[PDB]
Parts: C-alpha cells; sequence; structure tokens
C-alpha cells in the first residue's frame, strides 16, 4: 500500500531437510506454496496488478536461506556455482529453465514441461534442492575419511580438526565452503530495489 | 617487490610513474598516485643558433590510478623502498 | 620438454638481449617465469638511439623478448641435459 | 572437402605457398604437415614480386609467416593484367 | 526471433556454394572472391575457382586480377566474410 | 585447477558504476560512466567524452571498447581504498 | 576455463556502426553472434573514410578485426 | 497469471521447447553431488542425535 | 615427429648449419643444438647480417650487408620467416 519494492527471503530450510524430514519434491512443493501464499496476499491487497508485483525465484526476487547456518543462494546465484564449477552455461536461462513445472531430460538435455521418463526429476529439485539434501546428509552422516573424499571431490576442503567437530559447526563450515557469502543477497537487492 | 616505487615503460616511449599496488599472472599493472611522462623530443629551433636541438620535453601530467594492459609493459625499473 | 624450464636452470648470467622493437639490455639475470618474462639486476639499457640507463633491476616480458644471447662460457652439454620426470 | 585433408592432399604434392610479407611465393614439393600448420617443403624456390629470385633447397615454413597456400598444377607466377 | 551463429551462417553458404568475397586484416587493398569449399574450427575457408583482386589505391576500385584455383586461406588472416547474392 | 581472476581486472569489475578515464591504442582518451567489464577486459561507456590523437573531441553515448586495444584505465581514490587491498589471510 | 560469451545481448537486430581497425565502418544490424564474438550484419553498407556508402548484403566480421560498436537509438 | 512461466518458457501446450533457441546443457553439466546416494544409512541416526539433548 | 620436428631433430643430429631468414629483415646462418614443440632454436657459431642503408648528411647512402658474430645464441619460434638447412 506504501508502494515499497518488495522482496523475498525464504529462510530455515535446514527446518525443511532437518526438522520436517521430507523429501526434495517434497521440499519444492512446500517452497512452491509459500511463495504462492506470499504473492496471494499481494493480489489479494492489490487487485489486478499483483502480477506486476509478482515474486517468483526465477525473476530473482526469492532467496532461498539458512540463517543458523550462513547461506542463501538465488536461483542465478546457484548457475553461477553451475557456471563456475562446470564451465560454460547460460547462467540467465538456466535459471529460467531451473524454477517451475519444467522437468530435465538428461541423455537429450532438455527442459521440458513433462517428463520423458515417468518419475523423472524436476529441474529444480534435480539441480538445486537434491544436492542441498546431499550436503547435509553426508555432512551429518559420513566419517572424517569418508567426509574428506566427499568433500575432496566437490573441491570443499577443511583442517582435520575442523573434520572431526561438532555436526553443527561442522554443518556451518561445510555450508560456508560451498554456498560462500552473501554475494547472491546483494545481487537480488541491487537488482530488484 | 609490492608497494615499491616504479617507473614503467611503454611500448611507444612512453612512462608512467608512481606508487604500485598489485599484479597479477598476466602481470596487469596497477598503480597510484600516477603522472605521466612523455618524452616528445621537440625541436626548439633558436632564431639565433642554426643548430636545431632536439631537446627531449619530458612532459608530465598526473591522472591518479592506472591499470597498465599486459601485453603493452616493455620496461619496470625500481626506484624507492616502501614508506 | 620446456626450454622455458631450461632457460630458467641455465639462468642469472650477463646476457645481452634484443628487444622486440630494437632495443639491446644487459646485466645478471634473477628469474625467468613460467611465460619466459626475464629479471635482469645491475642493469644497462640501451634505447633507440637514444642515452643508455643503468639502473638496479628490470623486468623484460617474455614476449618483448626477441633475441637472447648467451656469454660464451656456458656449459652447454651439461646445460641441455635433462632432468624432469618422464610421465 | 575440409581444410586438413585439403592439406594432406597436398601433402607429397606441389604447392604454391604465398607468405604475408614482400609478396613472397614458393613454388614448392611439399613433404609433410603438421596438425599446427608447418609446412615442409622440398625444392623451394622463391618469387619476390612475381619475378625469379632463386632457388633454396628444402626449407620450413611456420603457420605465422603464410598467407595463403595453393596446389601447383598448371598455374602460372606471371602477373595477369 | 531467429538468432544465428557466424559457424551456422559458413555452413549454410557452403552448402549453398554462394560466391564469398573475402577481405583480409589490415590489406585495405586485397580481396579474395570465389566458391566456398569448407571450413573448421579456426574458420580457415578452403576456397574454389578463386580470384585475388588488387585494388586501386586512391578510387577503391578493382585494378588487377589474378585466378589462383583453389586455396586454403587462413583464418586469422581472414577478416571479413561477404556473400555476394548472384543475380538468379 | 580452478580459475581465479586478477587484481586488475576485479578492480574494473569494482570500478563498474563510476567515471572512468581510459585511453586505446590508437591514442585515444574515453571518459565515461563505465557499465559493464568482463574478465577480458571487454568494456562499455555511457557518457563518453572523446579526445581522438588526430586533435578530435566529441562527446557521445554507448560505445564499445575492446580490451586487447585498450591501453589502460583511471579510477579514482576509493577504489585504491578499496577492500580487495586489504590482503585477507587465509 | 571457458571464455565468456559476450554481453550483446541489446544488439541483437539493432541499428548500428561498428569500427574496424584501418578506420573501416561498417553500419549494420546484428543476427547473431559467438563467444569469439563475429559480429554478423544483414542488409551492411560499409563506408570509406572519404565518405562514401555502398551496400554489402547479410555479412560477418571476424571479432579480432572488429573492435569499437556504437549503436545510433 | 495473465502469462505463466511455463507458458512463456514454452509456448501454450507446446510440452517443449521450441527448436529456434532449444537451450541446452553443456555435456560436463551434472547434479552436484549426483553419484552420492541422497541418504546415508547412517542418517537416520544422525537427525536423531540432532535432535538428542546436551 | 614426421615433419618439421624431423628436421629439426635432423638438424640437431647432424650439427649442420641453416640460414634463417627473420622478421627483422635480417639474414642468419649458424649450427643447430636443440628445439622445442614451440620450435625456440638455440644456436652456435653464428653469424648475423643485415641491410642497413647509412644516411650520410640527409642523403640515401649505398646499402651495407653490416655483419657480426654470436658465440651462443637463442631463438624464439614466433620470429622466424624461414629456416632452409644447408
Amino acid at each position: 500500500l506504501e508502494d515499497i519494492p518488495l522482496t523475498l527471503i525464504i529462510n530455515k530450510m535446514d527446518r525443511l531437510i532437518l526438522e520436517l524430514k521430507i523429501p526434495p519434491t517434497d521440499a519444492y512443493f512446500k517452497l512452491k506454496h509459500v511463495i504462492e501464499e506470499v504473492n496471494t496476499v499481494i493480489e489479494n491487497t492489490i487487485p489486478g496488478r499483483g502480477e506486476s508485483k509478482r515474486l517468483s525465484p526465477e525473476k530473482g526476487n526469492v532467496l532461498f536461506a539458512c540463517t543458523s547456518m550462513g547461506w542463501c543462494f538465488t536461483l542465478q546465484s546457484f548457475a553461477k556455482m553451475y557456471s563456475e564449477s562446470y564451465g560454460g552455461v547460460n547462467v540467465e536461462e538456466f535459471a529460467r529453465r531451473l524454477w517451475g513445472d519444467v522437468y530435465f531430460n538428461p541423455k537429450k538435455r532438455t527442459f521440458t514441461r513433462k517428463p520423458i521418463e515417468e518419475g523423472a526429476k524436476r529441474s529444480f529439485v534435480n539441480f538445486v534442492m537434491e544436492p542441498i539434501y546431499k550436503l547435509y546428509s553426508h555432512t551429518i552422516s559420513e566419517g572424517p575419511e569418508d567426509l574428506k573424499r566427499t568433500l575432496s571431490k566437490l573441491g570443499i576442503f577443511l583442517k582435520p580438526s575442523q573434520y572431526k567437530a561438532d555436526p553443527k559447526v561442522l554443518m556451518k563450515l561445510v555450508c560456508e565452503q560451498f554456498f560462500g557469502p552473501s554475494t547472491a543477497f546483494v545481487d537480488m537487492v541491487i537488482k530488484h530495489i | 617487490y609490492i608497494n615499491w616505487r616504479m617507473r614503467v615503460t611503454l611500448n611507444d616511449g612512453r612512462q608512467m610513474t608512481g606508487q604500485m599496488l598489485a599484479f597479477d599472472k598476466h602481470m596487469n599493472l596497477v598503480l597510484a598516485d600516477t603522472e605521466e611522462f612523455r618524452k616528445t623530443k621537440r625541436m626548439q629551433a633558436k632564431p639565433n643558433s642554426s643548430t636545431t636541438q632536439t631537446l627531449i620535453q619530458e612532459e608530465k601530467r598526473t591522472l591518479g590510478l592506472t591499470i597498465v594492459r599486459g601485453a603493452n609493459i616493455i620496461a619496470l625499473s625500481v626506484e624507492s623502498p616502501p614508506p | 620438454m620446456k626450454l622455458v624450464r631450461f632457460l630458467m636452470k641455465c639462468a642469472n648470467e650477463t646476457v645481452t638481449i634484443e628487444l622486440k622493437n630494437g632495443a639491446i639490455v644487459h646485466g645478471t639475470i634473477a628469474s625467468v617465469t613460467p611465460k619466459m618474462d626475464t629479471a635482469l639486476r645491475n642493469v644497462r639499457y640501451t634505447p633507440k638511439g637514444e642515452e643508455p640507463y643503468s639502473v638496479e633491476s628490470l623486468t623484460v616480458r617474455g614476449n618483448t623478448i626477441r633475441y637472447y644471447i648467451l656469454p660464451d662460457s656456458l656449459p652447454l652439454d651439461t646445460l641441455l641435459i635433462d632432468d624432469a620426470p618422464k610421465p | 572437402v575440409n581444410p586438413r585433408p585439403f592439406l594432406q592432399d597436398l601433402v607429397n604434392q606441389d604447392v604454391i605457398v604465398r607468405l604475408k610479407w614482400g609478396q613472397t611465393e614458393y613454388k614448392g614439393r611439399l613433404v609433410s604437415i603438421d596438425s599446427y600448420m608447418n609446412i615442409q617443403l622440398a625444392n623451394t624456390e622463391e618469387f619476390i614480386n612475381y619475378k625469379s629470385t632463386g632457388h633454396l633447397g628444402q626449407v620450413l615454413i611456420r603457420c605465422n609467416n603464410v598467407l595463403w597456400v595453393t596446389a601447383a598444377a598448371g598455374k602460372q607466377m606471371t602477373p595477369t593484367e | 526471433r531467429v538468432l544465428l551463429p557466424p559457424i551456422n551462417f559458413l555452413f549454410r553458404l557452403l552448402q549453398q556454394r554462394t560466391p564469398v568475397q573475402i577481405w583480409l586484416y589490415e590489406q585495405l587493398a586485397i580481396r579474395i572472391t570465389g566458391v566456398i569449399r569448407g571450413f573448421d574450427e579456426f574458420m580457415n575457408l578452403v576456397i574454389d575457382d578463386a580470384v585475388e583482386i588488387k585494388l586501386s589505391p586512391k578510387t577503391n576500385e578493382p585494378e588487377s586480377k589474378r585466378p589462383l584455383g583453389q586455396i586454403l586461406l587462413k583464418g586469422d588472416n581472414i577478416s571479413l566474410i561477404q556473400a555476394l547474392s548472384g543475380s538468379a | 585447477m580452478t580459475s581465479s581472476i586478477g587484481i586488475p581486472i576485479k578492480l574494473l569489475n569494482e570500478a563498474q558504476g563510476h567515471i572512468v578515464t581510459l585511453e586505446l591504442t590508437t591514442g585515444q582518451t574515453y571518459r565515461g560512466k563505465l557499465i559493464e567489464a568482463e574478465d577480458n577486459m571487454n568494456v562499455q561507456l555511457k557518457d563518453i567524452t572523446v579526445t581522438a590523437r588526430d586533435g578530435r573531441v566529441s562527446h557521445l553515448e554507448q560505445i564499445y571498447i575492446r580490451g586487447s586495444h585498450v591501453r589502460f584505465f583511471i579510477v579514482p581514490d576509493m577504489l585504491r581504498n578499496a577492500p580487495m587491498f586489504r590482503s585477507r589471510n587465509v | 576455463m571457458a571464455p565468456a560469451q559476450p554481453e550483446l545481448k541489446k544488439y541483437l537486430d539493432k541499428r548500428l556502426f561498428v569500427e574496424l581497425n584501418g578506420s573501416r565502418r561498417v553500419i549494420g544490424v546484428l543476427r547473431g553472434y559467438d563467444v569469439f564474438l563475429n559480429i554478423v550484419l544483414d542488409d551492411a553498407v560499409e563506408e570509406r573514410p572519404n565518405g562514401e556508402k555502398v551496400k554489402l548484403g547479410m555479412v560477418t566480421i571476424r571479432g579480432n578485426s572488429v573492435v569499437i560498436l556504437e549503436p545510433l537509438e | 497469471l495473465t502469462v505463466s512461466h511455463e507458458d512463456e518458457l514454452f509456448g501454450k501446450g507446446n510440452i517443449e521447447e521450441p527448436e529456434e533457441e532449444a537451450f541446452v546443457l553443456p555435456a560436463a553439466v551434472e547434479p552436484f553431488f549426483a553419484d552420492e546416494e541422497l541418504e546415508t544409512e547412517d542418517t537416520r541416526s544422525a537427525i536423531e542425535l540432532w535432535w538428542a539433548p546436551y | 615427429a614426421n615433419g618439421p620436428l624431423s628436421l629439426l631433430q635432423t638438424a640437431v643430429r647432424s650439427h649442420t648449419q641453416v640460414l634463417i631468414s627473420v622478421r627483422s629483415g635480417r639474414k642468419l646462418l649458424a649450427r643447430v643444438k636443440a628445439f622445442d614443440r614451440h620450435c625456440n632454436m638455440i644456436l652456435e657459431n653464428v653469424k648475423e647480417m643485415w641491410t642497413e642503408t647509412p644516411v650520410t648528411n640527409g642523403k640515401k647512402g649505398r646499402p651495407v650487408n653490416k655483419d657480426r658474430f654470436i658465440s651462443k645464441m637463442f631463438l624464439r619460434g614466433d620470429s622466424v620467416v624461414i629456416v632452409l638447412l644447408s
């Protein structure tokens, strides 16, 4: 009503992974429900122009965060992680095809509205939500040497004392090495505010 | 060698002078409080002397911070230790 | 095998280097990079038809190095032997 | 035809190699070539400005010196008017 | 809208066999007119029935022509590619 | 190996948005607001004051400049005082 | 690491001037480009320093020859 | 939604991205873990001890 | 190993002279010791000659085939116009 521009921060994704313990597809549905509820309040306040003020991850004004573990990402920043790892992806197009009811058919390398196989994964699930689940699960579940092997595959390195550290401090350290600082938040605010 | 004073000579014959800050693998030179030297050899022909003394005027100008393209540096001469 | 690494381990001499556009530099080598950017100490330097300059140190980029002249007392054979591990 | 198989076709065949400087060209029975365009030439003869400057022998030409390379199947080096 | 890559442009001019005018870098007086035969990753254009043209140094008109057969033209030497639209 | 970026390149990235003055291999000095600079030092500018070595003074908008054909750049003292010059020991 | 694709998305299908080394001026409209920024121009008109405009067609220029881009509108 | 995100990405009822753009990832691109399976044998007890008291 | 590498290796083995024209418009007569994948050259008994026109008192003079002798020499692969194995 005061016409202040609005960006969204979906917090406590560790509560998605560790409290509710729902699978990554249901985590996607939970996130979609929360974002659509915010947009529903927007529309019910300004009818006919809430779509002009629409909040959605593919636009880049939604930031997924866990503040107890000090990480945040947008879809654009997560596609930028993919760009810096595997080299040469078009980040904006990848993020656009990361959110939504789209699916990644692997051997065709295609993004389709329907899966090519019964039970194929969504783009967001397959490329964002399952990697975060596996980061958490292998960080808290594996021993120090197995954990060193997995994080060394990803390029994440810690001191061995930090490897044997407590699960919560270890999880925060691995999240710092994975996600990095709040550049996603800074990009979102610069772009949309 | 970081934070020393440098004089850098560039391929047409210019000189960029002052306090350097950093570098890279491409040896791109960032350098601060810069003043630039052009060695323009001017033919200051005196009206009384027939010998055209081609005097190498080293004109100077202050600019600030430089970012020298790494495919352009020829020579780098160290001048003074850091303060 | 890298002649760049060969020059690394036969560096540190008062050598004579002709520049890319026609200057001459001469002194004692400090080090040579993998990108061939050598560094010279106790340098004296003659530009194109101008007065020479004698300076303490001078680094030269590898592409700007056109021509290279070693001193005549170099142990060529035992500095041309190979020591790199075979992959 | 692709340029690389064209180059192995020119291998063991007389070629005309014109450089990018001074209108230099070479008559030459090519011997072999590598993957990064370095011409191994034999029976090398050199023209400046389409005049006879002379035979040299068997030479090596780098990538960076070449302007173009063609075959020598009945091609004349007099300047056409 | 259709976004067309330069390599796809090279492939379609190859398959349509259009005449090609090639300008060389820092050589405003030397051009090559020919028929395309193929390319590679370094876009070295093998050219068919090519004629080199030395232009006039003042009026920029074609002064001297010289056919040279089938020529490998180097990719970095190639500067500008122009698909000459034939009158059909 | 993981590719790091050079300090002058990231200084250009931090200089995006300010009034930079650069000059180019044809001896041409351009002034204006930089809007994007990439790792190969390709830049754009938007409020360009042009001084070309033939004595040509002009002014226009939205030019693209190649990093191979650029000679150097000039940026302010706050960009001297930028945080990346504080070497964070890791 | 792979070279970055140039930020020429604003220049697609755009009425624009190109400056090439040797002061060769090429007035063109984009249709597409590559990571080597090989500028492909349709209905191109080129220009020499004496001030003469000729029609070239749907053409391309090698990115290393490409120097300066200036849009008009 | 006057225009949907999937509808803007594909078009009404295509059920396929149109071939004129047809964005495809490079072959090297894979999800960040991919070969590690979602859940270790000890992940149940890891979460249970996450919620255990001091 | 079947082309330019073969010529350079044959020059290395035979220790025979090469005549090299180089991009400074210069001419070289020297022996061959070693080469690399970049074809950088290490040289001995080097005789370097070039064409220089002395500008005597503002007038163009006749050219000089000015030459010098260098004992040991190193050469870069991109500076070559042509090498001839004499």
